RNA sequence: UAUCUGGUUGAUCCUGCCAGUAGUCAUAUGCUUGUCUCAAAGAUUAAGCCAUGCAUGUCUAAGUAUAAGCAAUUUAUACAGUGAAACUGCGAAUGGCUCAUUAAAUCAGUUAUCGUUUAUUUGAUAGUUCCUUUACUACAUGGUAUAACUGUGGUAAUUCUAGAGCUAAUACAUGCUUAAAAUCUCGACCCUUUGGAAGAGAUGUAUUUAUUAGAUAAAAAAUCAAUGUCUUCGGACUCUUUGAUGAUUCAUAAUAACUUUUCGAAUCGCAUGGCCUUGUGCUGGCGAUGGUUCAUUCAAAUUUCUGCCCUAUCAACUUUCGAUGGUAGGAUAGUGGCCUACCAUGGUUUCAACGGGUAACGGGGAAUAAGGGUUCGAUUCCGGAGAGGGAGCCUGAGAAACGGCUACCA
RNA sequence: GGACUUUUACUUUGAAAAAAUUAGAGUGUUCAAAGCAGGCGUAUUGCUCGAAUAUAUUAGCAUGGAAUAAUAGAAUAGGACG
RNA sequence: GCCCGUCGCUAGUACCGAUUGAAUGGCUUAGUGAGGCCUCAGGAUCUGCUUAGAGAAGGGGGCAACUCCAUCUCAGAGCGGA
């Protein structure tokens, strides 16, 4: 279709958006950047359709384009940004720090962290390779590249990231056991510690989780995210701590906390 | 199937970048080069031993495998170094909600490191483009002949 | 009306496909050519107008062309232009050297100046040390992180040698 | 191009075309309710007619299955909260049961009835109206 | 123009296949370069994506490397002797990859009568150690000397030179060299 | 939400079709028409034809301002405010419409690139540029030629443009530079050993080619050729160093060279400061545009498995002028009969090839409600095709573009 | 990590999986068609539930099953293990 | 009583049929072949680099001898580009 789409329509736009059906006909069309598409949160959203802060898009570039909010440690003026997931939305007046991370029911949730844990993040080394001149690098699923890190990091581990610098600082491995949130799948945004990897060569390796519940289940390890240790994480999990409490389970809790 | 001549081209028939020096006194005149393809197949002794060059052969040739792996009970040998299976199936139509034997012929390369007849079973691996139909290339011989020695003549 | 091109011969008119930086054609798009009607470039009575131009004065003055001279309009904005339509050397400051235009507001009369591009300045000074230090800086700064790893990967090797000592 | 404005419409015709006896029904039914159309009596009866539906298919679906309980009680509490279900009645055997005068006497037109108010049903449906 | 698609061309089974939307730029293809000898003359393309390519019509001079001699001079190209896809590319002497030329030869005979002081065919101190430190290590071989008398060296082309305006080589040796003088001379 | 009713006989009971009955995100039309919300709409016929108007242009402190432009003030006698025209840059490949062709094509779910391109976004990435290398190459910055403009013109006519006279750059065309160290080649001398040497050139990145490293399937030795580090001069070599994948000739690096040599900042804006040997020396703040290679992101291109309506009054098809395969090249961004050359005779088919019809774009879907089905989808989302018919192409990252050009037919 | 593996059909569970449609939960758009809202106070400088679940089938991948139905094996012994 | 066929009138539909009838659409032989693209050439003008002369500049530093870099200006000559 001669060159590469610049809009994007309603009903295209991914669900988690939460967008709703009229008001409208197109969603803004994430940039490029950090992170896919199908998978990331425009400043513009965030800024009007999770915090109100904004009522038009109008109101959102007149914030932006006053240097207010800063991701990741930099400015950004660009009302589509891609965010996405384990990112840091500062807003410096007001003082708040935000963490973008997701939901149980696999959404972008809105979630308050501390001014110091708005100083670090976390990323998927999604490759490890060499490079030019013999320098190792490490590649980082919101693309961030790091040149010369710990040889013992591999592919499908996480690491600990300065923001204010660039470098690394403490990186965890893909073992048996490990505290995992979930990226992508109807289990996307489960977190449950890791049982064991299925290898399946050539295609597709498996990873079999149990949360703290005592609930199993399996997603590509194409879509899982190392975090930490048992009970131990290493950013602030949001309400709920990603459980998945049955259609019984929130009918009853939802239900419970009745009095007036 | 080549068999026989290696060289019996308008062009030298040799691996690439696999420089012999004549320099030095060899004992195997040809250095030779192969690989492993992978998933288990084990790269055959006949690839190693032969003569042959076929740059379209999985384990001596620069073609990598990947993608789908399929089986197949070859029916055609007539085309040299390549061969055509059918792959049968039986397709499921709902309203009377039944089977009918269907099946497809795929062509796929077969390097000279297996010998086939027709009848064998065969399995095969995807390739890239090899010619203008053969997407994919023969990776193990799941059988031998369907005995014909045991055809034999009397007593 | 149609315009002669120089070097087509031909006494008639033909119709030619042209280009950018071409006569009797300015283009409208990145890239386009459109195919137009051309007179050539040999005289004949079928032409309006005939465009010539003097190389000689003859030994009678015509009227309202040897008699006046008119302007040439404007006058050098660039740094060596300026010297080299007076010869300085790079030494005699251009600044002052410069073409200044009088106009009138009234009873405001000003005076108004180019903008010498490509002068030598003392930012342009600022920003020519600040790349070579850039430069050098990050080269330092690469060698040293460099140096920190190959650190790294020894005292590793000793790790081994240790954990290997150790069985 | 813009999300397509859903719709679907509430009411079922009958299949007969000049059945008597139902005639008969309808009208008195209209004429109890103080109604204006037989369509009236249609869009309530096909409420019925889906409600019940889903019930019989709840009804198949084994004893404490998900479904059968979070969409059964579902059903249940909402039909009660608006007072069509008995309390006592309470799990959804009824429900397949109920009936479409059941349904009508829930409606505004008939409570403003019901306690005195109007002391007759086409002063109900004017005072209604009538803001 | 050319279209390297294959929505013409008939399906495998020789049903005909229906015009189903036209030519596209990014399924084309270019003319041959069909590159000769003599006189440099070489004119870029543009290629998808900005990139060049380099179209190498006329070259007389090549990178050819010595193989087992680990060096690789630049050398005057002869002529083409020999192809194994066209006789054509022969006798019009055309340059493609893969065709069989010859090459100047002085210039590795310069440099192997300096690092070998051998000399081909028929004084200073660190030489004398050096030239001494090597030998039985400069048999050279048979038929490569032979074309150094000659004053031509058989060489294959290894560049694509309507592609990349270079015209590289590497010396015919050998088994190679064994297979491509058969067929010199038995067609000859 | 699992129903029937009338019509064959003098009467009957069947077979059976006609008619009745109900709904249609199903069109039309007739009669009638008061309120709320909602709101499809030149698809079908003719992808037939088109009057007029509009539907793509765009500027930050930050590329170009001597408007013979307005404003004057506020420090600005190079520039400075504001800013038409124009240059430069980017965009015009999105969108919007239509459904004509298309029947293994598209499309769909599912794979593939170890088979390629990629503007941008984001993250990284550059001390190497000159030359027989003391009487040096502008680096305190090298070249003109152009629009606008001024002026002279032509045509009935257009976003027609000619001759003349100027002048800009982040346009055009060039062209300097920077620490140390190492390893390679040569090698003037001296001296016979076991042999060593002042110092001469080379070594950014990219391109092209050849060679080489890139180990690991459990462990040990003798010998030919070269030849590395340490002598307790018979001799030893002890510790020895290694990435990723299911899988590579992969990433990555080293050697000999190759190149009408890719890139390696002659750019811009706000501030102006330290510091003495007082040279306008030598430095230096924030951030803008760029720039080679890598990664990312938006993409694209191909691509694996399986699935399409009716038709035998279509049984054989496929190589004229590639049909199926092999080798080699050429071409491409790249694989591949994509094309060429030689070589072979193969490929599909009653499990329906091939051919024909479609009042045929494919899907998400719609309608009809026991179920199983049957009918439909031009049409709000996804994908694809086109712009009266074709073909050709310029520009560009990206188009075989049509609110782009060129040709033919109409 | 080395060494090898008779072929299948069925069935299970699951991964991978657009939204809008549809089934469906919550919510009193004054009802309803809908919408994905809205609901609490200090209604003077905020508190807060949401935006579910289901289908998704043929194929492909992944996993349990070993009935039913096939398929191959040792007879000129060119058999089986060491 | 029923009922069959030629024959006869009126109307409608289809079929055969001289005209080697007609029209539309889609592929296609042969011949002819626009146009862009590629390529061999061409050279309206318009400069490059090299070689040398004549008139003057600026000094690598001397008492006479000695000597580099850039820049403009015309008789005239070798090796390429647009
Ligand atoms: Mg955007
Ligand atoms: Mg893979
Ligand atoms: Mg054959
Ligand atoms: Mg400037
Ligand atoms: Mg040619
Ligand atoms: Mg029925
Ligand atoms: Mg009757
Ligand atoms: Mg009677
Ligand atoms: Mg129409
Ligand atoms: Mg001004
Ligand atoms: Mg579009
Ligand atoms: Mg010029
Ligand atoms: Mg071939
Ligand atoms: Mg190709
Ligand atoms: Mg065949
Ligand atoms: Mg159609
Ligand atoms: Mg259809
Ligand atoms: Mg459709
Ligand atoms: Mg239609
Ligand atoms: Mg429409
Ligand atoms: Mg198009
Ligand atoms: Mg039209
Ligand atoms: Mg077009
Ligand atoms: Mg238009
Ligand atoms: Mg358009
Ligand atoms: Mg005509
Ligand atoms: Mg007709
Ligand atoms: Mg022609």
């Amino acid at each position: 279709a001669r060159g590469p789409k610049k809009h994007l329509k309603r009903l295209a736009a991914p669900h988690h958006w939460l967008l709703d059906k009229l008001s409208g006909c197109y969603a803004p069309r994430p940039s490029a950047g950090p992170h896919k598409l199908r998978e990331s949160l425009p400043l513009i959203v965030f800024l009007r359709n999770r915090l109100k802060y904004a009522l038009n898009g109008r109101e959102v570039k007149a914030i932006l384009m006053q240097r207010h909010v800063k991701v990741d440690g930099k400015v950004r003026t660009d009302t589509t940004y891609p965010a996405g997931f384990m990112d840091v939305i500062t807003l410096d007046a007001t003082n708040e720090n935000f963490r973008l991370v997701y939901d149980v029911k696999g959404r972008f949730a809105v979630h308050r962290i501390t001014d110091e844990e708005a100083s670090y993040k976390l990323g998927k080394v999604k490759k490890v390779q060499l490079g030019k001149k013999g320098v190792p690098y490490v590649v980082t699923h919101d693309g961030r590249t790091i040149r010369y890190p710990d040889p013992n990091i591999k592919v499908n581990d996480t690491v600990k990231i300065d923001l204010a610098s660039g470098k690394i600082t403490d990186f965890i491995k893909f073992d048996a056991g490990k505290l995992v949130y979930v990226t992508g799948g109807r289990n996307l945004g489960r977190i449950g510690t890791i049982v064991h990897k299925e290898r399946h060569d050539g295609g597709f390796d498996l990873v079999h989780i149990k949360d703290s519940l005592d609930n199993t289940f399996v997603t590509r390890l194409n879509n899982v995210f190392v975090i930490g240790e048992q009970g131990k994480p290493y950013i602030s999990l949001p309400k709920g701590k990603g459980i998945k409490l049955s259609i019984a389970e929130e009918r009853d809790r939802r239900r419970a906390q009745q009095g007036l | 199937s080549t068999e026989l001549t290696v060289q019996s081209e308008r062009a030298f028939q040799k691996q690439p970048h696999i420089f012999n020096n004549p320099k030095v006194k060899t004992s195997k005149r040809t250095k030779r080069w192969y690989k492993n393809a992978g998933l288990g197949f084990k790269t055959p002794k006949t690839a190693i031993e032969g003569s042959y060059i076929d740059k379209k052969c999985p384990f001596t040739g620069l073609v990598s495998i990947r993608g789908k792996i399929l089986t197949g009970t070859v029916v055609s040998t007539k085309m040299h170094r390549t061969i055509v299976i059918r792959r049968a199936y039986l397709h499921y139509i709902p309203k009377y909600n039944r089977y009918e034997k269907r099946h497809k012929n795929v062509p796929v390369h077969v390097s000279p490191a297996f010998r086939v007849q027709v009848g064998d079973i065969v399995t095969v691996g995807q390739c890239r483009p090899i010619s203008k139909t053969v997407r994919f290339n023969v990776v193990k011989v799941s059988a031998a002949a369907g005995x014909x020695x045991x055809x034999x003549x009397x007593x | 009306g149609f315009p002669m091109k120089q070097g087509v011969l031909l006494p008639t008119r033909i119709k030619l496909l042209l280009t950018k930086n071409v006569s009797c054609y300015r283009p409208r798009r990145d890239g386009e050519r459109k195919r137009k009607s051309v007179r050539g470039a040999i005289v004949g009575p079928d032409l309006a107008v005939l465009a010539l131009v003097i190389v000689k004065k003859g030994e009678q003055e015509l009227e309202g062309l040897t008699d006046t001279t008119v302007p040439k309009r404007l006058g050098p904005k660039r740094a060596n232009n300026i010297r080299k339509f007076f010869g300085l050397s790079k030494e005699d400051d251009v600044r002052d050297f410069v073409i200044r235009r009088e106009v009138t507001k009234g009873e405001k009369t000003y005076t108004k100046a180019p903008k010498i591009q490509r002068l030598v300045t003392p930012q342009r000074l600022q920003r020519k040390r600040h790349q070579r230090a850039l430069k050098v800086r990050n080269a330092q700064a690469q060698r040293e992180a460099a140096a920190e790893y190959a650190q790294l990967l020894a005292k590793r090797l000793s790790e081994r040698k240790a954990e290997k000592a150790e069985i | 191009p813009r999300a397509p404005r859903t719709y679907s419409k509430t009411y079922s015709t009958p299949k007969r075309p000049y059945e008597s006896s139902r005639l008969d029904a309808e009208l008195k039914l209209a004429g109890e309710f103080g109604l204006k159309n037989k369509k009236e009596i249609y869009r309530i009866s096909f409420q019925l007619s889906k409600i019940r539906r889903a019930a019989r298919d709840l009804l198949t679906r084994d004893e404490k299955d998900p479904k059968r309980l979070f969409e059964g009680n579902a059903l249940i509490r909402r039909l009660v909260r608006v007072g069509v279900l008995s309390e006592d009645k309470k799990k959804l055997d009824y429900v397949l049961a109920l009936k479409v005068e059941d349904f009508l006497e829930r409606r505004l037109q008939t409570q403003v009835y019901k306690l005195g108010l109007a002391k007759s049903v086409h002063h109900a449906r004017v005072l209604i109206t009538q803001r | 123009g050319i279209s390297r698609d294959s929505r013409h061309k008939r399906s495998a089974t020789g049903a005909k296949r229906a015009q189903f939307r036209k030519k596209r730029k990014f399924e084309l293809g270019r003319q041959p370069a069909n590159t000769k000898i003599g006189a440099k003359r070489i004119h870029s393309v543009r290629t998808r994506g900005g990139n060049k390519k380099y179209r190498a019509l006329r070259i007389e001079t090549g990178n050819f490397s010595w193989a087992s001699e680990g060096i690789s001079k630049k050398t005057r190209i002869a002529g083409v002797v020999y192809h194994p896809s066209n006789n054509e590319l022969v006798r019009t002497n055309t340059l493609t990859k893969a065709a069989i030329v010859q090459i100047d030869a002085t210039p590795f005979r310069q440099w192997f009568e300096a690092h070998y002081g051998q000399t081909l065919g028929k004084k200073s101190k660190n030489a004398e150690r050096k030239w001494a430190a090597r030998a039985a290590s400069a048999k050279i071989e048979s038929s490569v000397e032979s074309q150094f008398s000659a004053g031509r060296l058989y060489a294959c082309i290894s560049s694509r030179p309507g592609q990349s305006g270079r015209c590289d080589g590497y010396i015919l040796e050998g088994e190679e060299l064994a297979f491509y003088l058969r067929r010199l001379t038995a067609k000859k």
